[PDB]
């Protein structure tokens, strides 16, 4: 079943399973294989694989990792995916003495926004956007990957899982216990990623939920009823929260130009209703000169 | 947050045609019948109530059973096993805390083993080729509810109730797409509770008018009128609860004047 694939090395482990680099012996295609250990008399096929496969077979897009096949054995399940060369986190690491050239940053964000609008227009929430789940190739593409925490949503949304998003990229409405979250949580993550590509350090690296909330509040101001109607009634909202004054965005990501700051501040708006959708962000003046430089590795 | 409401609606319209079960499959099933499928669905409604599952979970399980039975011949003693595996898969896909496999094994009262449930889960995945994100009547209802002037909780729960009743009876409801059943259930609920009719803003959205909803609506009306007599009664009982505003013992209108 796996007869025509030749394993090359282990790539890593994400939300569930294990990923390897492999080579199709007959066609030459290099692929990533995500091995899913099943068993039986356990839970059967994990809900994470069920959601990942059914959603990725629907999501055909240049900026979304392409699921090529599913090899479904009595014992194991193997997801065959197009092979990407590196993760954004490793690329930023490799660039941290020099920095990522502005045009590559803009192209990467433009591409991420396209992948994300396509997800959201197909009723899919990603819910784990972070630099290690964003994969680049040597032709300048960048693609959303690891849909292990994703889910299909309904209009209007109902309550979904609370334990979502790695903490440094987690939106405020999740941190505060909102009953309903939606597509704005993936935009907040991407806005933290955009800042991180530019400063090359995580915008809000908290070590706990309340630390994460205070880090966000010291940068954007502690939210009130004016900025975010309803904030004070949120479940984990506390009247004892320190009231920090909002920082001037030119000080938040100092190298960003006016267009860039305007775009980042709309991706980090507190109120998920005012936070910019991915579709609308693609027409932001920041991208008027977007091109596609590649990366290197 | 309506930036994608129309892209999503358009996409669900495209996918419900691709997820559509085969309209006359029961006449190709040697051993099972419409009435046997009614008994299975009624039972799944009871299971959803017992583990407090979402209504969407129920609608997805049923879509999985109808698509599985569309290409797989099943003996009557195994129909519950297919329905159990489908309900397990739908719980995994849609629920925050699905029941565990042992809970599914227990509620078949040990008719099957855990090993058979897990082997059937895999068979259903392979038959449906892992394509489980199917549009449901419930997903179209919820988008239609947004057009209400003002919102009416009785209208919503009664449209859910009517949409659910259509799951039980393959004949006639397997002919109608999820969006159309939802349009009939929304109009019927609205007319029963308020006197109002399918709004003009939903003709613009959907393209459906009362004339195009007419065949489904005539079918749904009769189902509504005859509900108290149907051999399956778990949906009327579930909709006696206050969680659903007691809508099942609202009186159906005698005529629709269409
Ligand atoms: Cl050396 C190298 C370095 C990074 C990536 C990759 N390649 C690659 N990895 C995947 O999952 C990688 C996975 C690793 C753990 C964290 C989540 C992502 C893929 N899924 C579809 N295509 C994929 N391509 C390779």
């Amino acid at each position: 079943s796996m007869e025509n694939f030749q394993k090359v090395e282990k790539i890593g482990e994400g939300t569930y399973g294990v990923v390897y680099k492999a080579r199709n012996k007959l066609t030459g295609e290099v692929v990533a294989l995500k091995k899913i250990r099943l068993d039986t008399e356990t839970e059967g096929v994990p809900s994470t694989a069920i959601r990942e496969i059914s959603l990725l077979k629907e999501l055909n897009h240049p900026n979304i990792v392409k699921l090529l096949d599913v090899i479904h054995t009595e014992n194991k399940l193997y997801l065959v995916f197009e092979f990407l060369h590196q993760d954004l986190k490793k690329f930023m690491d490799a660039s941290a003495l020099t920095g990522i050239p502005l045009p590559l940053i803009k192209s990467y964000l433009f591409q991420l926004l396209q992948g994300l609008a396509f997800c959201h227009s197909h009723r899919v929430l990603h819910r784990d956007l972070k630099p290690q789940n964003l994969l680049i190739n040597t032709e300048g593409a960048i693609k959303l990957a690891d849909f292990g925490l994703a889910r299909a949503f309904g209009v209007p949304v109902r309550t979904y899982t609370h334990e979502v998003v790695t903490l440094w990229y987690r939106a405020p409405e999740i941190l505060l216990g909102c009953k309903y979250y939606s597509t704005a949580v993936d935009i907040w993550s991407l806005g933290c990623i955009f800042a991180e590509m530019v400063t090359r350090r995580a915008l809000f690296p908290g070590d706990s939920e309340i630390d994460q909330l205070f880090r966000i509040f010291r940068t954007l101001g502690t939210p009130d009823e004016v900025v975010w109607p309803g904030v004070t009634s949120m479940p984990d909202y506390k009247p004892s929260f320190p009231k920090w004054a909002r920082q001037d965005f030119s000080k938040v990501v100092p190298p960003l130009d006016e267009d860039g700051r305007s775009l980042l501040s709309q991706m980090l708006h507190y109120d998920p209703n005012k936070r910019i959708s991915a579709k609308a962000a693609l027409a932001h003046p920041f991208f008027q000169d977007v091109t596609k430089p590649v990366p290197h590795l | 947050v309506p930036d994608y409401h129309e892209d999503i609606h358009t996409y669900l319209r495209e996918m419900e045609v691709k997820c559509k079960p085969k309209v006359g499959y029961m006449k190709k099933q040697p051993d099972i019948t419409n009435s046997m499928r009614a008994i299975l669905v009624d039972w799944l409604v009871e299971v959803g109530e017992e583990y407090k599952l979402q209504n969407e979970t129920l609608h997805l399980a049923v879509n999985y059973i109808d698509r599985f039975l569309s290409s797989m011949s099943v003996l009557r003693g195994k129909l519950q096993l297919v329905g159990t595996a489908a309900m397990l898969l739908a719980s995994k896909f849609e629920e925050i805390y699905p029941p565990e496999v042992a809970e599914f094994v227990y509620i078949t009262d040990d008719t099957y083993t855990k090993k058979q449930v897990l082997r059937m889960e895999h068979l259903v995945l392979k038959v449906l080729t892992f394509d489980l994100a199917a549009p449901t009547v419930n997903q179209f209802l919820t988008q239609y509810f947004l057009h209400q002037q003002p919102a009416n909780c009785k209208v919503e729960s009664l449209a859910m109730f009517l949409g659910e009743l259509s799951l039980i009876d393959a004949d006639p409801y397997l002919k109608y797409l999820p969006s159309v059943i939802a349009g009939a259930a929304f109009h019927l609920a609205l007319y029963t509770v308020t006197g109002q009719s399918w709004p003009e803003s939903l003709i613009r959205k959907t393209g459906y008018t009362l004339e195009s909803l007419k065949p489904c609506l005539m079918d749904l009306h009769q189902t509504y009128l005859k509900a108290p007599q149907h051999a399956q009664q778990s949906i009327r009982e579930k909709y006696k609860n206050s969680k659903y505003h007691g809508v099942s013992l609202l009186n159906p209108p005698e005529t629709l004047n269409l």
